Parts: C-alpha cells; structure tokens; sequence
RNA sequence: CCCCACUAUGCUUAGCCCUAAACCUCAACAGUUAAAUCAACAAAACUGCUCGCCAGAACACUACGAGCCACAGCUUAAAACUCAAA
C-alpha cells in the first residue's frame, strides 16, 4: 500500500570449468592441423563445426554428452553417445544417412560410434 | 615478483658461516637449522663477499646511476675517490712534520665521515588540517638521513653552476669541503635544523 | 553409500579386470603388481593431464572406495570396549595409556601429528582442546627418560618434514685423458647459458671461450662475479676454470659462468660449505627476465 | 539496603571539564586515593567530558620508560572508581560519570624533538 | 543553575500548629521448622489468638457535614457523570 510498508545437474564436461582443459578436461576434437608447422587448423575447425551442429540436428535430444571428433589420416570418427530412447532401427537408419551425406560431404572415409547410455551421466550438481 | 614468498634473501656475509659451533646459542642454532629447509634466491649482481666490498659506497654509485649505466657511475666514483686520495697525499708531503699526523690520507674514512657530517636528525612533513600547509618537526629515522645525505651530496654536485667541472672532481672538493665541517651541504642540514627549531611550536599538531 | 556387497562384487570386479590386464600385456597374471597396473593403464590410455588424479586409474577397490563401518557391540548388545559409553574409547583409551606408561617411568626434522590425521588414525572426532592436552602428554613422555616402548610409541604419532632443501645435486667427479679429475656443471641468466669445467687442481686461470677471463671481462663487476664463488669458500687460485658461454649480454654472461663455476665447485667442497654456498644464493638460478 | 545483594549483583561542558581537571589534580595531590598512585606522582594534562556525560576521559602526561607507564596506567585503572566515588563523596559534583584513564601522546613528541634539538648543531652563532 | 551581600528561618524562653518515602514500605503476643518450601519479586515458609483496615479505576490527600488555638489549615470522608479496564 503506502511506500514505506513496501520498504541443476550436470555432467563431466559440464560440472569442471574451463581452466581445467589440460588438468581435468580434454580436447573433445583431436586434430594435427593445430600443431606447429602443421596447416589448415580454420578448414578443420569449420568441419567440427558443422559436423557438432548436423549430427545435433540429425540426432536431437538423443546424444547424451558431446562429440567426440577423431582424425587419423583422412579418416573422420565421431565417437557420439546418445540415450537408448530412440527405437534401434531408427539409429541405424540414422547413423548410415549421416555416414553417407558426411562421406560425400567432405570427400574423406567418415565414421560412427555411437555409444547408447540408459540416461545423462550426472557429474555433480551446480 | 617471480620469487615465491617461500624463497628467503641470502646472507653473503662470509665470516658468519664460519663462525664454531660452539659459540652458536640455542636461537642462533636454531635460525641456523631453520634456514637449511629455506629456499634462497639467487645472489644479485653486486654485492660480493670481497673484503673491499663497501654498501654505502654501492648505495652512492647506485644513486649517481642514470639509465642504468652502472659502468659509468662506478667509473666516476672510483675516480673520485683516487682524486681525494691523491689531494690528500699532496697535502700531506706538503704538510709540517707536526702537521702530518692529523692529515687523513684514506679515501674511505674521508667519504664516510663527511657522509656522517651531513646526515640531519630532524626534517619537516607537510601537514594541511586547517586549510594551510603546516610544516612540523619529526624525528628523522636512520635510513631516512643516511639517504638524505648522500641525496644533498648528489644533488649539490649536479648544480649547473659548476660549468664544465667533471663530477669527479667536484665531488671529491665537496668531499674534502663536508669532512672539514664546511660547505654548502653543511649549511643545508644547518638551515634545516634552524627551520625546524623556528617551528618547535607546531609539533603539538603529531 | 556403498553397502558391504557392492564392495564385495567391486573386489570381484578388480580380481578379474587385474587378470584380464595381465593376459593382455602378456605378463603372468600370477605376479602382476599393482605398479605393473598402474605402467600398463598409463601405456593403454595415455593421458597428458596434469593432474594426476584426473588419469586413468585402476586401483584396489580398498583404496577408491570411503565406504566404512564398525561395529561396537555385539548381538547381546554388550560393547567390546570398557570405554565405550565415554563415546571416545579410542582417544580415552590412547590417553589412559599415555598415563599408565608416565607412571611407570615416574616409578622408575619431524612435526607431531596434525588434529585431522589423529582422527583418521583413531576414527574418532575430537575437539581442538583434546588434542592440545595429549600433544602435552606426549611432551611430557618426551621429557621423561623414554625407553624403547616409550619412543617407538612416540614414534607413531611423529611424521617425518620431507621438505629438507639441502638437496643440491653434487656433480659426479669425472677423469680426463691425462687423468686430471674435473666436474662440469651448467648455468643461465637471462638469455646468456654457461657450461664450466672446474679441476681439482689448478693456479686459478679460467679461460672463457678459450680467452682469459681478465680480458673477455674487461669491467671489474664481472671479474668480481666470477670471484665470488672462488672466494666464498677460500680457495682462490687452487683451481683451473674452462668455460663456454653463449647469448645474453656481459652481465647475463657474468652471472651464468658465476653460477656454472659454483655448481662444479660443489664437487670438491664439504657438504656443510655447499650449504653455506646455498645460503648465500651461489647455487640457485635467477628466475628474474624480461617481461611482455 | 542489603549492600550484601547489590554488590553481589558548550559553555557548561567546558567549566565542567575545568573543575573536574582542578578536582583530580588535588586527588592526585595527596595518599587520599592510595599510597601506590601518591608515590607515583602522575600528572595530568586535560580533563574532558563526552558530549552526552557518559564518560569523564582524564589525560595523563605519559613517561619515556615502558614499564613505569605501564605500572602507571594499571594504577590508575584500578583506582579510578575510588577517585570517581571521592569526587561525589566531596560534593565537587552532584554526579560524576565513569572516569577513564587515557594516556596523552602528544607531549612525547615534544619530549623527543626536544632531546634531538639540544645536541643539534645549528650553525655559526645562527 | 555560578559569584557577592543580606532577610524570614535554623538557636533560647512561654504558647500553638499535629504533617512526612513519620518505611524494616514486615500490626501486637505465642508457637513450629514439619510438609508440595514456594505465583513472582522483596525479606526462608507457616500455625494459634486478638485489634485495626480492605472489597474495579477515576472523580478524590476532593465536595458537604462534624470536630479542632488551626481561618489558603488538619482529621474523618462521599455521591453524580464516565470507562473496560486500572
Ligand atoms: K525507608
Ligand atoms: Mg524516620
Ligand atoms: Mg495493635
Ligand atoms: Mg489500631
Ligand atoms: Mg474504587
Ligand atoms: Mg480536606
């Protein structure tokens, strides 16, 4: 009346910071174009970008925790987990669509590895 | 800093290490056992466990610095102090023979003391509490007029009246001028120590 | 909470995976070790994480799991100690014993135990003021004529000040082909790197890049560098210096053959003169340069 | 009144500060109070009073030495409720509030300038 | 309020006046220390017996009447109106 009278779970790559890359956390994308001398870390960064946002969009609210984006030669494995709620017929259809459109995508042999979890693995809580 | 607070200053003086065992006391024992488990940083550039070594001197050579030109600011003091030496060695062969054994002929004790005869006890600290600078005797500690000595010396030998007399040898005539109690970095600790006294009224404000 | 059986299948777990380990590396799984475990699961799945926690890890379930309880009575519900409605028996129990063996001797480097391990060792909490008066009991068994049962059982509640910095590395003594003995040593400051040779015997030369030190010196500050370590332990012209310095500048230069020299002089000097060498700051690197 | 359970249980500023510096100077004058602070021979340098009378705060002249002072200052801690209950008791003041004992600093300065001005060298008869 | 001066008064004699936080805020005598000692605080809790006094607050140490060496005095001492408290 009167103005006097007035006056979260998360996971492993969630729960630890940042600072914690090279202690706690790792790289989830492992390439050599970072390295010294080596080249064509940008060309490889925009792959792991599109390759994060196509395999979210073509797996939604099915992968668990993030990507895992491998290269050893041409090779491009994406070690994904996801949740066991999608049908599995309906992964496989999924993970040959997605190998396929990736391979001829980029010109080089990509991979899957999709890894089902019952649930998120909770870390802690913040 | 890059030292870590463990990291603890060295003591270069040589003859304390070898000092027996046997005068060592419990405490000196004691700080003796602690600093083993200490980590020491590394001695600087500069002071050395020399016998010639002398820190008021380096203090003065480290104050005459410019730019971080240490070669020429030792330079001009080993200079001034072979211009003292040999005026004082002129004046000596000079001398009569009664008036030989009051001739000092060191270099060293000439610097020292004529630093000593400069250095002032009291100074003033500039106060303003009621809208005024007031100006209030304070005793002066003693790094604070060891420093304000060798400062005075300094700046007294950068006058630019003294028109193109090298350092060296103005140094060593105001040297040779404050160890016989005369000269005009006396007169400044004199007219310090009367400005101070003309104000023994105003020490009620500390 | 981790219940009995989880632990008990978790061993089971363990047993297997150790065996399982052992076939895979081809060692027998008879005599596989958990340091042989902890070797091949660095090798298996390597990890550059610094904290070492944070690596692949897989220990006895004994040492993962925090999981405990004991039980202080019986069925009949009688407790097994005579101390036990004190709610301490543990700490009491240790203090009655303290006080037993003061009167026996009455008739007749290290630290002492920090608060938290003392209650990890009696699984007892217990209180700042507690451990103040049996910290005074052990001092007091201290001061009396301890014998061996009386020390060893001080000894369990001492641990050991692992922090002792006299830890200089002394160069071994090496041979030249004319028999000479020599230790060589390195050094840096700033950008400037110094490698010496310091004999055992000489007349005091020190050549530097194979020029005499007096004239790759020519200021008196790097000839009076390059003597502070000589003369700190008095034995000015009783050896002969080699050295090969690069980069930096003169100081730099100075500074790195001063600490190169002491390092190899810690060969041929007592231990108590490597530590007052150490004390006075001629053995440890400068870690101070330019900053961005 | 059964002591027993008891014990077990501005201008006007300004002349009040005066007769109250004249009343404990005259206390302090004799053994009226105690022999221990007589002997003593404390000496005191103002007397004032707080705004609202809660406290009396009687500033005494301090010694160079360390131990007298601080032989001094627990004198007169503990004598002074008796020199409170004597002034009430001689009818200096209807009321006194508590007095507390504080050492006065700046007269130690002038002790030391004074000791450092008499063995200065000032110069030429200047 | 502080300083100075000075009265009634504080003193004696002979009469009055009859009030106080005139209070140990405990009525006088006799007795007990056993019971749950005992609202609280004050000052440990009670018993027998007797006199005096009290029955919501305020109006009210008041009005009127009466008595008094008192005359702006003292003792005794109400009612009306009002309130749900005190
Ligand atoms: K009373
Ligand atoms: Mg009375
Ligand atoms: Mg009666
Ligand atoms: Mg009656
Ligand atoms: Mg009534
Ligand atoms: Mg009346």
């Amino acid at each position: 009346r009167e103005l006097p009278c007035a006056w979260k779970p998360v996971t492993y790559e969630e729960a630890h910071a940042p600072h914690y890359i090279a202690h706690r956390k790792g790289w989830l994308s492992l390439h050599t174009g970072n390295l010294d001398g080596e080249d064509h870390a940008a060309e490889r960064t925009v792959e792991d970008v599109f390759l994060r946002k196509f395999m979210w969009g073509t797996f939604p609210g099915c992968l668990a925790d993030q990507l895992v984006l491998k290269r050893r030669g041409n090779q491009l494995e994406i070690c994904a987990v996801v949740l066991r709620q999608l049908s599995p017929h309906k992964y496989y259809f999924l993970v040959g669509y997605s190998e396929t459109l990736l391979s001829y995508f980029y010109k080089c042999p990509v991979r899957l590895h999709l890894q089902t979890v019952p649930s998120k693995v909770v870390y802690k809580y913040l | 800093s890059r030292y870590s607070p463990e990291f603890k200053d060295p003591l270069i003086d040589k003859e304390y290490y070898r000092k027996p065992v046997e005068e060592l006391t419990e405490e000196e024992k004691y700080v003796r056992e602690l600093k083993k488990t200490q980590l020491i940083k590394a001695a600087p550039a500069g002071k050395t466990s020399s016998v010639f070594e002398d820190p008021v001197i380096s203090k003065f050579t480290n104050m005459m610095m410019i730019g971080g030109n240490k070669v020429l600011a030792r330079s001009l003091m080993i200079q001034t102090l072979e211009a003292v030496k040999r005026k004082q060695f002129e004046k000596y062969h000079a001398a009569s023979a009664e008036e030989q054994a009051t001739i000092e002929r060191n270099p060293y004790t000439i610097f020292h003391q004529a630093l000593k005869n400069c250095e002032p006890m009291i100074g003033l600290v500039p106060i303003l509490k009621g809208g005024r600078f007031y100006q209030v005797p304070v005793p002066l500690p003693d790094r604070r007029r060891r420093f304000l000595a060798m400062k005075w010396m300094i700046t007294e030998c950068r006058d630019k009246k003294h028109q193109r007399t090298l350092m060296p040898e103005k140094l060593s005539h105001k040297l040779l001028e404050a160890f016989h109690n005369q000269g005009p970095v006396i007169k400044r600790k004199h007219d310090l120590h009367k400005m101070a006294e003309a104000n023994r009224a105003l020490a009620h404000y500390r | 909470t981790y219940t009995e059986d989880f632990i008990k299948k978790q061993i089971e777990e363990f047993n297997i995976g150790k065996r399982h380990l052992a076939n895979m590396m081809g060692e027998d799984p008879e005599t596989f070790t958990q340091e042989d475990i902890d070797r091949a699961i660095a090798y298996l799945f390597p990890s550059g994480l610094f904290e070492k926690r944070a690596r692949p890890v897989m220990k006895h379930p004994e040492q993962i799991f925090p999981r405990q309880r004991a039980i202080q009575w019986g069925e009949d519900g009688r407790p097994f100690h005579y101390l036990f409605y004190t709610g301490k028996q543990s700490y009491y129990s240790l203090m009655h014993d303290v006080y037993g063996m003061l009167l026996n001797l009455e008739k007749h480097g290290s630290r002492w135990l920090i608060k938290e391990e003392l209650e990890e060792m009696l699984v007892e909490k217990l209180s700042d003021l507690d451990y103040m008066q049996f910290i005074r009991l052990l001092e007091k068994l201290l001061t009396s004529q301890c014998g061996a049962a009386e020390e060893e059982f001080v000894q369990r509640f001492r641990r050991s000040v692992t922090l002792e910095s006299k830890k200089q590395l002394i160069e071994p003594v090496q041979y030249d082909e004319q028999g000479m003995a020599f230790s060589k040593s390195e050094g840096k400051r700033k950008t400037a790197k110094a490698e010496a040779i310091v004999y055992k015997h000489g007349s005091g030369r020190i050549k530097v890049n194979g020029i005499d030190y007096q004239l790759y010196f020519p200021i008196t500050q790097d000839r009076e560098q390059l003597m502070f370590p000589f003369h700190f332990v008095d034995r000015l012209g009783k050896h002969d210096v080699t050295c090969t310095v690069s980069g930096g500048g003169r100081s730099a230069q100075a500074g790195a053959i001063r600490l190169a020299m002491a390092k190899a002089l810690c060969s041929f000097v007592t231990e108590d003169e490597v530590e007052w060498m150490r004390q006075a700051g001629l053995l440890t690197t400068d870690p101070r340069v330019r900053e961005r | 009144k059964n002591w027993l359970k008891k014990f077990a249980s501005h201008a006007r500023l300004r002349a009040l500060n005066g007769l109250l510096y004249k009343a404990l100077t005259d206390l302090l004058c004799t053994p009226e109070v105690s022999q221990e602070l007589y002997d003593l021979n404390v000496e005191l340098s103002k007397v004032s009073l707080t705004p609202d009378f809660s406290a009396c705060r009687a500033y005494w002249k301090t010694t160079l030495s360390a131990e007298q002072n601080a032989h001094m200052e627990a004198v007169l801690q503990r004598s002074a409720a008796h020199m409170r209950h004597l002034l009430m008791s001689q009818q200096t003041l209807r009321n006194v509030p508590p007095i507390v004992f504080v050492q006065d600093k700046g007269n130690a300065a002038l002790a030391e300038l004074d000791q450092l001005l008499a063995v200065a060298d000032f110069g030429p008869r200047d």
